């Protein structure tokens, strides 16, 4: 064939973080269909947010908002834990169904995206070009937000075990690992991803009694 | 593993 219908940019959703994951990559030959597992940011979330995109970039604010939903009903427990199925279908018509179905309780939501919806030629042209230009800064964000994300969920382990422990540990140990907490926290509002780690570092030579508890 | 999601 000398021809054929493609989806033009990608499609997919916003993670943790405020990143943009992808589903289904552009020039894709529709009909297609794509599911992902996914699960929840942190303990005893009871809900989530499924904003479809459409673009090229990492950060999610960056791509072209298509629709969004929630799948609530979901059992609070640990992050990690459930179990949410999102699914990605364009019809031959280049309608996109996207749903969402967590495994456990067996809720499920889902949206219809009628296909004049999204970017034009030259909004999918400039859309390329700027991913393009932006490459090393777009690649430099989804490392911070991973080691974002990574620094976000040892505050909460940390934070938990400090209570679990109690009067386990020691006055000195408890006081230096509330420091490195607060310095953590300060870090990650930032965009330096080795300040993040460093302090991640600081904080791992202050808990050595914590992680023997 | 999986991706996570948050709650907007």
């Amino acid at each position: 064939v000398l021809l054929l219908d493609v989806t033009p940019l990608s499609l997919g959703i916003e993670t943790m973080g405020g990143v943009m994951t992808t589903l289904i990559a552009k020039n894709t030959t529709i009909p297609t269909k794509h599911s992902q597992v996914f699960s929840t940011a942190e303990d005893n979330q009871s809900a989530v947010t499924i904003h479809v995109l459409q673009g090229e970039r990492k950060r999610a604010a960056d791509n072209k908002s298509l629709g969004q939903f929630n799948l609530d009903g979901i059992n609070p427990a640990p992050r990690g834990m459930p179990q949410i199925e999102v699914t990605f279908d364009i019809d031959a018509d280049g309608i996109l169904h996207v749903s969402a179905k967590d495994k456990n309780s067996g809720k499920e939501q889902k949206i219809t995206i009628k296909a004049s919806s999204g970017l034009n030629e030259d909004e999918i042209q400039k859309m390329v070009r700027d991913a393009e230009a932006n490459a090393e800064a777009d690649r430099k964000f989804e490392e911070l937000v991973q080691t974002r994300n990574q620094g976000d969920h040892l505050l909460h382990s940390t934070r938990k075990q400090v209570e679990e422990a109690g009067d386990k540990l020691p006055a000195d140990d408890k006081t230096a690992i509330e420091s490195a907490l607060t310095a953590l926290e300060t870090a990650l509002k930032g965009e330096d991803k080795a300040a993040i780690e460093a302090k991640m570092q600081e904080l791992a030579q202050v808990s050595q009694k914590l992680m023997e508890i | 593993r999986p991706i996570l999601l948050p709650w907007r």
